[PDB]
This record gives structure tokens, C-alpha cells and sequence, in this order.
């Protein structure tokens, strides 16, 4: 990257699409004792976004880095959230 | 002669035509256009539109769409000079004159200096916003002249370098490339003040 | 409490209405640099309820308890968020 | 002549009429109901009112409103012989019935046993859920004979005292009240095994 602002951009950015994805994958997964809402991902998804765009107003590029750096740590605890409920249901119920 | 903002610019634009639009990755990743890659999912690209003398080109188009990428890259084109000019002008109006503003009115002027104090003012209001405190902080109880163009320089850029850990506490993993910055730039503006004169 | 399960509830949720009493009453504080978007702390609260409503599917009184023990943990987390981003965005600017 | 559940009530009911009403602190707190303090919030106060023969009486009002308590607790005493019993058999098919009808197809059976036993189950149901894997867990890899109900309370109490913490990782603050409740709920079940018979 060198320090270039965008290129540091992309690669959070595409640790924050491995982050989405996996989490999709995760909800998608057919077995109905897990009840996610059929919005649950998209809710949970902006909820995030609205949270972390607040970075902004910190100002200039930095704001962007802490905003996306931000995002993506929201996401990866939301994942762990998910992986830790399904792992929760899947030991409980008979 | 000397253009504004160059001594970071490969850092911002690094070398990108007016025509240059990126795909963003992730859900919320939109697309970001020109020199600066103005981000559609930040709403600057937008704002830029607003103000542009291409504005009616776009008229019922949105970003991130094939159809606004084709008069996008029509008029980068057809307008290479106009369209890079524009942009950076738009950067301008929203980093640089804000800084240069407020600097104003917590009694700082520049009026004006040799370019590497004002590629200092562009760089660091790109970077850490028009409204960044980060210069006015570097310069802290400081009587203002005894204060060189080369003493300002050092004294901000030194700023810079030793708040990065503090100002960059969530992106632990980019450290290492946020304070080759900071020292490349110190180098460079140096360079530039005394080829200024 | 003595076990009561409703005891333990109640305790729990005094608990998360401190919380959401303190983060409301962080957004509220009045200077428009900080930028909170008028319905956020009710879109996050929900959003917030909505995830840790899952936990009922892990089954009766248990479930209650993790779910309510969940809305706690995400509020202490969205309340020191919001906490961090105001003293970011206060020494950021001028 | 054994109240099915006694045993556990003082944790479930704790000695509330059927006219109980509380109100819940925090934003998502809504009202709980009755003996077993059926929450609106958790959409349990109006699955029971679906289904209640009282249904009517309550024709376009919603809990946690003062207008829905006040019927709420005039059929609590007008009926409170009524209105206790029916709460009580809403929780049965919620809870116990679920469990019985699951253990049945893993193999299970108790067609039936002293109310200990049954009072077991019932409790076990209501703390971890109709569909809990608790018992079928603690009873994994028996013969089903030799199997007194004294084995049987033993095994799934103790499994419960091991694994509370397991079970409640998120609410350490709760875990010495909850080995409580499981020790004193294994003793009092004891009792009423040997008061059986």
C-alpha cells in the first residue's frame, strides 16, 4: 500500500466483505430452531453501518480508517455472536 | 508554480486521471471517482455533482451504477484539464480553505508563505480533516515569528510522528505505514522550503 | 432473590435501564459536531433487542436469563462506544 | 393429590395470585402476568390470553396498558380458582407436556411415576425449556431399570449442579443462587420420593 490512503482502504474493505460473507453463511444455514428473521442480516448489517459512519465527523482520512476499522471490528463481533448463539442452540435443544 | 497539495499527492490521488473509478468491496463498499476517488458511500461524490459545471450531466443518474459511470468517464475524456481542475478544487473548498479558515480565527495566517507551508496545510487537512486541531496543537504556546517556515514544518511533522499510536489506536496494523508518512513527508517539505527560497 | 427467577430478572433489568439511561443521555448532550442522527439511539436500542431476543430459543427460563444477561452486555458495550467517540471527536476538533 | 410443580413453585410462582401484575424497568420491560408472571414482552402473556376461555374479555385491548390490567386483575377476583388453574395448564402444555412428549420419542417413559419424578420434569421444563437435551443427558448410557426414581433425581440434579456454570456462562454474577436452587430443589425432591412411596 505505501501509505496510500485508498489502497489501505481496500484491504480493510476486504476484510470486511470476508466478515459479511461469512456471517450470511452462517444465518443461511436451514435448520428453523435457530429463528433468524428473514431481515436479520440486512437490520443487523445498517444498524452497524449508522454506528461506525459517526467516525466521520472525526474528520478528514483518518475518520474513514476508524470508520472502516470500526466496521469491521462490529462485524467480526457480530459473527462470534452468531457462531456462539448457533453453537448455544445446537447443545441445548434435543 | 508550484501546485498545490503536491507533496502529498501520492498519497491521495497517486497518479490517477479524472476517469478513474474503483468497485468497492463489502455491501456498503459503493464507488469512488476521479483523482481523489471521491467514495459515493460517503455522499462526497455526490456533493462534488452538486456543485460541478458537469452537474446536468448526470441529471436522474446515481452512483455506483453502469449508466453514471459511462457520463463519468465521458467527461474525463472530453475534459480531461477542466474535470482534474474542478476536482481538485473540490478538495480544495472542503479541506484546505476550511483549515486555512479556522487556523484564522485561532489567530494563525499564512498569508501566505512558500508552498511547502501550504502543501503542510493541504496535506494535514486531507488527512486529519479541515477542522483538524492537530496544527494548531503542534504550535502550542509559540510566539509566531522566531517561527521559520523549516521550524513549523518540523515542529508539526514531529507532531504527526509521535501522536500516530494516539490519533490511530483502532488500526493498530497500519502504524508502520502511517509513520513512514509522516517521515517521508517531513523529508520532502524540507526539500521543498529550500528550493522555495 | 433466592433463586426467584423474577428476582433475578428484575436485577438485571435495573441493570440495563441505567444503561440505556446513560447513553441517552450522551447523545442528548447538545453540540451538533458529534452529529447523532435523530431516531439513533432507538434504532440501535432496537436492533440491540433484536439479537439477544435469539437467546428465548435456548429454551425456558435460561434462555430469559441470557437474553436479558445479552441486552446488558450489548448496551455496556454501545454505552463505552459512544463514550469513546465523544472524546475522539472532542479532541479532534477545534 | 400431589400439585404438579410444587416443588419448584417458590422459584416459579413464588407465592404470586393470579392478579399480579408487575411492571418491568428499562425500555423493553412491558408487564409481566399472573402466578408465573407471563411476560408481554416476550409475547407469553398474549399467546395465553389466545387461548384463554377469558380471550373476550380482553377484545381490543394490549398489555402493559392500564386498561388491560384493570381486566386482568377483575377476572383475577372474580375467578381467581379459574384464572390460577388455567395459567397453571398454559405453563403445562408450554412446558411439561413439551418435555414428556420429547423423552417419549428418544425413549423415555414415565406413564408415570411418583409426582417427584414428574415434579422433576416439570421443573427441569420450566427452567431450561420443553425441548431440553438436560435429562436425556443426564440419564445417557442407562438401563432404563435398575433405574429407581431416587437414581433418576440424583443423576439429573447432580448433572444440573455441574454444569451451571456451563450453562450460565454470560451471568457469573447468578451462579451461586443458581447451585443453590439446584441443591435445595435435589433434597426437597428426595423427600417427596420417599413421602410417595
Amino acid at each position: 500500500t505505501s501509505g496510500v490512503h485508498q489502497k489501505i482502504l481496500v484491504c480493510i474493505q476486504n476484510e470486511i466483505a470476508k466478515s459479511e460473507t461469512q456471517i450470511r453463511n452462517n444465518i443461511s444455514s436451514k435448520s428453523i430452531d435457530y429463528g433468524f428473521p428473514d431481515d436479520f442480516y440486512s437490520k443487523q448489517r445498517l444498524a452497524i453501518h449508522e454506528k461506525c459512519m459517526l467516525y466521520i465527523n472525526v474528520g478528514g482520512q483518518r475518520g474513514e480508517l476508524l470508520m472502516n476499522q470500526c466496521e469491521l471490528s462490529m462485524l467480526q463481533g457480530l459473527d462470534i455472536y452468531i457462531q456462539q448463539y448457533i453453537e448455544d442452540v445446537d447443545n441445548s435443544l434435543l | 508554480i508550484w501546485p498545490l497539495g503536491k507533496t502529498s499527492e501520492k498519497y491521495e490521488s497517486a497518479g490517477r486521471g479524472p476517469g478513474v473509478i474503483s468497485t468497492g468491496n463489502g455491501d456498503y463498499g459503493g464507488a469512488s471517482y476521479g483523482c481523489y476517488q471521491m467514495s459515493s458511500n460517503l455522499g462526497v461524490v455526490q456533493k462534488y455533482i452538486q456543485s460541478s459545471k458537469f452537474k446536468e450531466f448526470f441529471s436522474g443518474l446515481n452512483p455506483a451504477t453502469k449508466e453514471f459511470n459511462v457520463v463519468w468517464q465521458d467527461i474525463a475524456s472530453r475534459y480531461p484539464q477542466e474535470f482534474r481542475e474542478e476536482q481538485h478544487q473540490f478538495i480544495k473548498r472542503t479541506h484546505y480553505d476550511i483549515q486555512i479558515g479556522h487556523l484564522r480565527g485561532k489567530g494563525l495566517l499564512f498569508e501566505h508563505n512558500r508552498a511547502a507551508v501550504h502543501d503542510l496545510i493541504w496535506s494535514t487537512s486531507v488527512q486529519f480533516g479541515g477542522r483538524t486541531n492537530l496544527i494548531f496543537n503542534a504550535l502550542n504556546g509559540q510566539n509566531m515569528e522566531s517561527m521559520t517556515d523549516k521550524d513549523i514544518i518540523i515542529l508539526v511533522q514531529d507532531y504527526k510522528l509521535v501522536n500516530t499510536e494516539r490519533l490511530f489506536k483502532s488500526s493498530p496494523s497500519w502504524w508502520s505505514d502511517l509513520k513512514k508518512r509522516a517521515v517521508s513527508e517531513k523529508k520532502a517539505l524540507l526539500e521543498l522550503e529550500i528550493l522555495e527560497h
